[PDB]
């Protein structure tokens, strides 16, 4: 149980079926990947030592991926689904491709950040729609069995994960356009000093600054929404919903720019 | 009258009840010791007889009303114009054997002059033994109530009633309801307060239901019919 | 001299776009939009909207500028000619008793504006569920011509226009119309009576009419009064115009479009414009994300020190020249040894050096 609303009650079952998976990936953050550009900054052709939140080199990757029919399992909505949001994640996304009379559309899972998941504090949403992304951090009164639904080949369910007749209190609100055509998406969020930050990147490159925002409130507690479809299924179309995390901690990296800004190599320095 | 309050002793001293068959059936008013006015239709035949009719005055209940009352009834004399299918000059008269003592409680109505200059919409008042339930029982003591007069041409019209209203007659009472006349409220007295004197200007004649909306009361006019009366006092 | 640049994290209102829209709602059909989350500058929306007048009730104008709200709820319609004088704080005016009544309680502030009536269309429409159901369509009056009520009536889910067959039948005299009524409701009351000679007159309620009724206790449709947020319950309906004479139960009760009354239009031209009301609700004062933005210094031409660029601070100079190097996302130029040296200015798209 993430929020406290009872909004819907259709098919709520309890069945042990899934357990995260430990990905055969390796961090690799000689060419740049797990690394960011500092948040309004360019460097031209220089070399420089930034300690920061990155990720340990050499670390494995758990998969949050959750896809159902019709049902949903109350241990899905629990640990170690629930993970402690401690100092930051970074995560790799599979962006899956669906094709409706030769269209090409785009969706991925959604992620959730608070502390209580109620109207009373404030919740980070990431939520994409068909190329263009969308981040609320408003003060939502989320469901207790949310969830999210396919917009090409609608699930039976509707897309229920908050009840607000009126939009709530926000501090931030602002839409990002990514690639349709890409396979893989990357993410970086951490917090420091009461300031949350925010990347992103199409490819493998380092990421790109989304906002910063100061809350002054420790999150605690992400989680990544269930997605209902019925296309996405092993039984008509072959695919499946990938969603990698890796948890980050403060060390100091090795930057190297080239004479346009971009970055070349990248040493962890405890390797 | 429905919706209305008892009347102290000695406040309308004109209420005549005719008595037929020892029993009270209409009521009746007096202005000359020997007249009184009444309904018609209620003295046509074969009731239409000088005899079997006892006129009780000055009784302010049933109770009291027994053998013994005013002198017998001489010759009713009716409007000639009268009809029975269409109401029209429901107006009767009838003389007593001894003359009306006025007592402390008894006092004849004025009769209203030619020219009043009657206010449209004017406060009146209607007495008599009468019910308050579906056509009632009886009544063992006066009950009188206050109406309204109701304009001629808005109480002929084709919502209340159409073409049925003679110039005269006259509506009095609520187009609301609740305050109407009923059955053996035959004679009535319509009194009105005028430069501190009272005038008789209606009289019961018929109408449809009791304090109901869209029916009020039908009156007769004495207005037209002023002429008669004195007529037949001098021919009498 | 100084210098202050900054992303703004909420998006701009645009207040102006929704109130300068070329759909007018009548007085019966007053829009209501919630507007909260947002950034809007107050002097420039009153100088892009032709204003004519602007008060507020409770609360000070002064105060309007540079503060926080939650929420601001707009109300707008267009104004007659005739009924101009009805917008008063308080007023027995058929505006405010049948289409809209003004909240005294509360901090609102009252707007009024015109509009090239060259563009403008007048959307008329009944917010009248059981007025529609019984057959009511488009008005179809003329163009720049508004649609105002003069009485409210309501009815609860058993009033049904129309006679039983079957007791109309049986009427020799004042024999009212009668079809048949849908699947649970009432019929309309209707007695026969007994005069001195006919003994078939059939008596019904509602007459003549709601509006001129002799008595109001006997009527179903009530007259009621608009409260503080609701629309009108719909108009007077004459039910002696409603349906047909004699029918078998097999035809339904659609009254003609002459049997509505209570209402009446006017025209809104003046001067080639047209007049409109404009309502603001103001939803906590001092608290909320929609602020004022008629405090903050604007963003002024850079002359090419005492700068606030993105959060840093600090005194220099600066030279327009070319640069390549800034991407989407980046805006400040940082040297080998954090210091700054150059920017981007996202309102002209110029470089500078420090
Ligand atoms: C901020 O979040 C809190 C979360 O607790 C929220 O409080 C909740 O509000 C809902 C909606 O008003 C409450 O649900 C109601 O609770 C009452 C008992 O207090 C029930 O009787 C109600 O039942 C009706 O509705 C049912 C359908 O849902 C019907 O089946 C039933 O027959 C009744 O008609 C209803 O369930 C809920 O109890 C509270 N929770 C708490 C702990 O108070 C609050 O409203 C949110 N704030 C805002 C501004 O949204
Ligand atoms: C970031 O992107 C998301 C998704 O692309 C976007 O959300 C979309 O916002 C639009 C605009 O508010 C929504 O469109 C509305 O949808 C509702 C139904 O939910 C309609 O009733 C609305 O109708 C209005 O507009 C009509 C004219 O087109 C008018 O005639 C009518 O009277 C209404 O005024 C309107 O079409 C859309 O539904 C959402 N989509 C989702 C998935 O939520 C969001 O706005 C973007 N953020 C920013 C800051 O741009
Ligand atoms: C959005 O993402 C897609 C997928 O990565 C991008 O398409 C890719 O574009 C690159 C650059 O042109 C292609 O690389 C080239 O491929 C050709 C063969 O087609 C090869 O001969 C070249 O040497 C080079 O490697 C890549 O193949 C292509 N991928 C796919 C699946 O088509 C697309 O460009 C991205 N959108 C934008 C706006 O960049
Ligand atoms: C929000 O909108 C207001 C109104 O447009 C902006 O303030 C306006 O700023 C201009 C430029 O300084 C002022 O013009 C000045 O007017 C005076 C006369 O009043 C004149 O003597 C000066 O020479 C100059 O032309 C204007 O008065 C002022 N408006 C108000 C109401 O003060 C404001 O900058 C806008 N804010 C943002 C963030 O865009
Ligand atoms: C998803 O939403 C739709 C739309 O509201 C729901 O369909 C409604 O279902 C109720 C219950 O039977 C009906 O009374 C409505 O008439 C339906 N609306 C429409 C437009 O068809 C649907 O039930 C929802 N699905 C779930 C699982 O809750
Ligand atoms: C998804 O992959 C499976 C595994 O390859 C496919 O199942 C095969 O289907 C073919 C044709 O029906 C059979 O000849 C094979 O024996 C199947 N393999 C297994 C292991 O069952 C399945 O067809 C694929 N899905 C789609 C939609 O093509
Ligand atoms: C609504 O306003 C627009 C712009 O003011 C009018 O469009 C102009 O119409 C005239 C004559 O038709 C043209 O000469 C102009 O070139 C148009 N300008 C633009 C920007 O399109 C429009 O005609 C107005 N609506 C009506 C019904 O007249
Ligand atoms: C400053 O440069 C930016 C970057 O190109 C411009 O933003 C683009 O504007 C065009 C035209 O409106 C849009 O089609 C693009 O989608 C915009 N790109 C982005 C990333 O927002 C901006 O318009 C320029 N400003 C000025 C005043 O020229
Ligand atoms: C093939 O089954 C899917 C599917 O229909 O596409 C795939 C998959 O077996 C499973 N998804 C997860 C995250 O466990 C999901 C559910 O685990 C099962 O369907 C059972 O659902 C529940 C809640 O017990 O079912
Ligand atoms: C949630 O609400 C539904 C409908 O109101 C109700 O049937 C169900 O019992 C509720 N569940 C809980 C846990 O309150
Ligand atoms: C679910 O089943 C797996 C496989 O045996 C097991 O490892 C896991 O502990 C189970 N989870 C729960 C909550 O029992
Ligand atoms: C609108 O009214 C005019 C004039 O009465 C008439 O000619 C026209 O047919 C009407 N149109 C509709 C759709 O009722
Ligand atoms: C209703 O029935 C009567 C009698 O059968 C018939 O005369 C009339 O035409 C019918 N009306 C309709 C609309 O079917």
């Amino acid at each position: 149980v993430i929020g406290d609303f009872n909004c819907t009650n259709f098919a709520i079952n309890d069945l042990n079926t899934t357990v995260p998976r430990i990905s055969e990936y390796v961090v690799d953050v000689s060419y740049g990947l797990g690394t960011y550009y500092i948040l309004d900054r360019v460097y031209l052709n220089t070399t420089i030592l930034f300690t920061g939140y990155f990720p340990k080199s050499g670390a494995n990757f758990r998969d949050l991926s959750l896809k159902g029919t019709t049902y949903l399992s109350t241990l899905w909505y629990q640990k170690p689904f629930l993970s402690d949001f401690n100092n930051g994640i970074f995560s790799r996304v599979k962006n899956t491709k669906l094709y409706v009379n030769k269209t090409l559309y785009s969706e991925f899972s959604t992620i959730v950040i608070g502390s209580v998941f109620i109207n009373n504090s404030y919740t980070i949403v990431v939520q994409p729609h068909n190329g263009v992304l969308e981040i609320t951090a408003c003060q939502y009164t989320m469901c207790e069995y949310p969830h999210t639904i396919c917009k090409s080949k609608g699930s039976s369910r509707n897309e229920s994960w908050h009840f607000d007749k009126s939009e709530p209190l926000c501090l931030f609100k602002k839409n990002f356009t990514y690639n349709v055509s890409t396979d893989w998406l990357y993410f970086h969020f951490y917090q420091e000093r009461g300031t949350f930050y925010a990347y992103y990147a199409d490819s493998g490159m380092p990421t790109t600054f989304l906002f910063s925002l100061y809350l002054g409130t420790l999150l605690s507690h992400y989680y990544v929404l269930p997605l209902t479809c019925n296309a996405i299924s092993s039984n008509t179309d072959n695919e499946t919903l990938q969603y990698w995390v890796t948890p980050l901690s403060k060390r100091q990296y090795l930057l190297k720019f080239d004479n346009r800004g971009v970055i070349t190599n990248a040493v962890d320095c405890s390797s | 009258i429905v919706g209305g309050e008892s009347a102290l002793p000695g406040a309308w001293p004109w209420q005549v009840s005719l008595h037929v068959q020892n029993v009270h059936v209409c009521g009746g008013s007096i202005i000359t010791p020997e007249w009184i006015v009444t309904a018609a239709h209620c003295v046509e035949k074969p009731l239409n007889n000088p005899w079997h009719w006892t006129a009780f005055a000055g009784i302010l209940r049933q109770s009291f009303m027994f053998y013994g009352a005013g002198y017998q009834v001489e010759k009713v004399i009716s409007h000639p114009n009268y009809d029975s299918k269409t109401k029209n000059n429901d107006i009767a008269l009838m003389k007593l054997q001894k003359p009306l003592t006025f007592n402390d409680l008894v006092k004849p109505v004025c009769l209203p002059n030619p020219g009043m200059m009657l206010q449209p919409e004017q406060l009146c008042w209607i007495s008599g033994w009468g019910a308050t339930e579906e056509k009632g029982k009886t009544s063992e003591v006066l009950n009188a109530a206050k109406v309204l007069l109701i304009e001629t041409q808005r109480c002929n019209s084709r919502y209340v009633y159409d073409n049925l209203i003679t110039p005269a007659m006259i509506c009095a009472g609520f187009l609301q309801g609740n305050v109407d006349s009923c059955q053996g409220d035959s004679g009535g007295p319509l009194v009105t307060s005028k430069n501190n004197i009272w005038w008789l200007i209606g009289d019961t004649s018929w109408g449809s239901g009791c304090a109901k909306a869209y029916r009020p009361g039908v009156y007769g006019n004495v207005m037209v019919f002023t002429d008669w009366i004195y007529r037949q006092m001098r021919a009498d």
